[PDB]
């Protein structure tokens, strides 16, 4: 009655990623249309079981490059912010030695 | 019998003492203290395990062995040990979860504080972990959880990386999920002890050896510098994501509305200066959404918002707030708190003895800089001389003693008084400035002393 | 005739939801539509404290609430991004 026992998972950390994810909930670009611009010339190309020689240069160079909107930009640095990232201090003094910086 | 048992201590002390000599020619010798301990008698279990504790802890290196003759064989020698090492582990588990056999159980936990508290950077340190809070969890202290949570306690000072302190708060809060955040209150304050948040001639050297030891002094000098930065920035990671799964847990604790609310808000309280600025703001609309032992949890929610806005430099984040909510919360509170009895009994912000918190908040109230005094403290202090018509004289003695040393020179507090707002609920005597009926009838009580206390009031 | 219909696939629908006060002003006929209460303070500390998985940071015009991706959602995006079939049994 106090077993560890405790899968997939996925962790949108990409600007490319979130453009995407924005655009599947906030509907504007529709679900069955999206799934029909997946069948493109780069999803044909598939990755299953190729050598680490061969699938690192092809992400480096053979990855198509999607469009990136400002609001998936927000959010990544929405979702990156720690929760120590801007305490009292980090605020506060940090904001002090710049300004005494400027008086200087 | 006795003959017996004493041969084999010896046989345990020879084999234990041929590997303190000897320890990578002898790893047989770990397999014979197993067989030993497979021996019947209770006390040879005992020994036999303290010696295996004795000889794995003499034997651990000081680092994490990396997995995979002088680089083979020293893998499977440290190969071979890991497999006792497991093999001695597993016998652990099997032992505290089958819980005279109490004392082999204390033993037991004896020998995994004792792995805790130096093989913790070791490997197998997750099941370590995972077997020590196994029994914390329980909803009774078993026996040896003082010496677990020492234990815990002192990881989480000594680990100023904190990687260590992340793998416990981890497995804390898993225990936390299952127990439906719902343990004994010694464990949370185990939180508190995480230091990442509380961080808040010569001999003769040949021409070839001297250009290898100058290279070596560069390299070393080089990796000092990289580590310090990777440890800076590793550490300020580490303290973000053990404020994330510390805080998600109060949060939690605060939902469930249980008995824990007391470690909760102890833990936001000296957490908070911590967090992101933003989530100051956010901070005060959950301590003020719980106002529908009620009044000592309101107690602990206005404590803790003079607390949080008692952070330094607010004047410079004016993040306002308006904290009169919750000052008008104490205001109101003090009369149900005269009405309900409090015992001390003899031999949570930051303390216990719901009496000490409100002189608490009172003298953070008194230590505010220029905050009160402006006649709003007389009307406060009016409804505490009210609300001192019951408890301990020590406690009635203190409250009265605070407004002796305060700096206001107002005299009209324990007498007819400016208008009575915030509520109200007592006479206003608006416009009134006579320099003017509690301590008449102190003076009459049961203990004696009240009455020279009163008078001793009157006259200064 | 041909009915002037919506096929269920169409890209023209109602209800755009953008990132981020709440567009909660009137209805088709011209009704206001209530405003659901702002959640608890602890809940909404708690999303923000730790974002739900696929957290989008979305919310319809209708509904102050955010609008996170769901596990078929999150695999399809995980598809798509990816650069694979966005089906999961389609033979290539």
């Amino acid at each position: 009655w106090n077993s560890d026992s405790d899968e997939n998972n996925v962790e949108i950390v990409t600007a490319e990623a979130m453009t995407l994810a924005q655009d599947i909930a906030s509907r504007r670009k529709s679900k069955a249309d999206l799934i029909d611009e997946g069948y493109n010339r780069w999803s044909f190309q598939s990755k299953e079981g190729l050598p680490d020689w061969f699938l690192d240069e092809e992400t480096t160079v053979n990855k198509p490059n999607k469009p990136i909107t400002k609001e998936a930009v927000l959010a990544l640095r929405e979702k990156m912010k720690a929760l120590n990232a801007r305490p009292i201090k980090k605020v506060l003094e940090a904001q002090g030695r710049k300004k005494m910086r400027t008086i200087k | 019998v006795k003959q017996q048992i004493k041969n084999d201590k010896e046989a345990l002390g020879i084999q234990a003492q041929q590997l303190l000599e000897e320890p990578v020619e002898n790893l047989h010798l770990i397999r014979n203290i197993f067989e030993k301990f497979d021996s019947p008698y209770i006390t040879i279990k005992k020994l036999s395990l303290l010696t295996l504790l004795a000889v794995f802890r003499d034997i651990i290196p000081g680092y994490k062995i990396r997995p995979l003759k002088e680089v083979a064989q020293r893998w499977e020698y440290e190969q071979t040990l890991l497999k006792h090492y497991a093999k001695f582990l597993q016998t652990l588990e099997t032992i505290l979860k089958s819980f005279t056999q109490l004392s082999l159980y204390q033993v037991a936990v004896r020998c995994c504080t004792k792995l805790i508290e130096q093989a913790s950077h070791f490997n197998l340190s997750e099941k370590l972990f995972a077997l020590a809070v196994r029994q914390i969890s329980h909803k009774t202290k078993r026996p040896g959880f003082d010496g677990i949570i020492n234990s815990l306690k002192n990881i989480f000072e000594e680990d100023n990386l904190g990687k260590t302190s992340l793998k416990c708060v981890t497995i804390l809060s898993r225990m936390f999920k299952q127990r439906n955040y719902d343990v004994l209150p010694d464990v949370y304050d185990l939180f508190l002890s995480v230091n990442i948040l509380n961080d808040m001639d010569l001999p003769y050297l040949t021409k070839k050896a001297r250009k290898n030891y100058k290279e070596t002094k560069k390299i070393t000098q080089e990796m000092k510098e990289a580590d310090a930065v990777i440890t800076a920035q590793d550490k300020e990671k580490y303290q973000s994501e053990i404020l994330k799964i510390i805080f998600i847990t109060y949060f939690k604790t605060l939902q469930l509305k249980g008995k824990l609310i007391g470690n909760a808000l102890e833990g936001v309280a000296r957490l908070s200066h911590l967090l992101n600025i933003e989530f100051l703001g956010d901070l005060l609309q959950v301590l003020r959404e719980l106002v529908m032992q009620a009044t000592r949890e309101a107690l602990l929610t206005v404590s803790t918002a003079f607390e949080i806005a008692s952070a330094q430099g607010v004047g410079k984040l004016n993040l306002d707030l308006d904290l009169g909510l919750f000052v008008q919360r104490l205001y109101k509170i003090i009369f149900p708190f005269s009405l309900n009895p409090d015992a001390d009994l003899n031999k949570v912000v930051n303390a216990t003895t719901e009496m000490e918190m409100l002189l608490k908040c009172f003298q953070v109230f008194f230590f505010k800089s220029k905050n009160i005094s402006s006649s709003r403290l007389s009307s406060f202090s009016k409804r505490l001389a009210i609300a001192s018509m019951q408890l301990p004289e020590h406690s009635a003695s203190a409250d009265l003693a605070l407004l002796k040393k305060l700096l206001s020179r107002y005299s009209k507090l324990s007498r007819l008084l400016t208008s009575e707002e915030q509520i109200g609920d007592g006479i206003y005597n608006p416009f009134i400035e006579d320099p003017d009926y509690e301590p008449f009838l102190l003076k009459n009580h049961y203990s004696p002393a009240v009455s020279q206390s009163a008078k001793e009031l009157l006259k200064s | 005739e041909i009915d002037a219909g919506y096929s269920s696939d169409s890209s023209t629908e109602d209800v755009a939801p953008g990132l981020y006060n709440l567009y909660i002003n009137y209805d088709i006929d011209g009704k206001k539509i209530t405003r659901p209460a702002t959640p608890a303070a602890l809940d909404s500390l708690i999303a923000s404290i730790d974002k739900d998985k696929g957290w989008t940071g979305i919310v319809d015009p209708m509904t102050g609430k955010p609008v996170n991706l769901t596990t078929e959602e999150l695999g399809l995006l995980k598809r798509l991004a990816q650069s694979e079939i966005p089906d999961e049994n389609f033979d290539p």
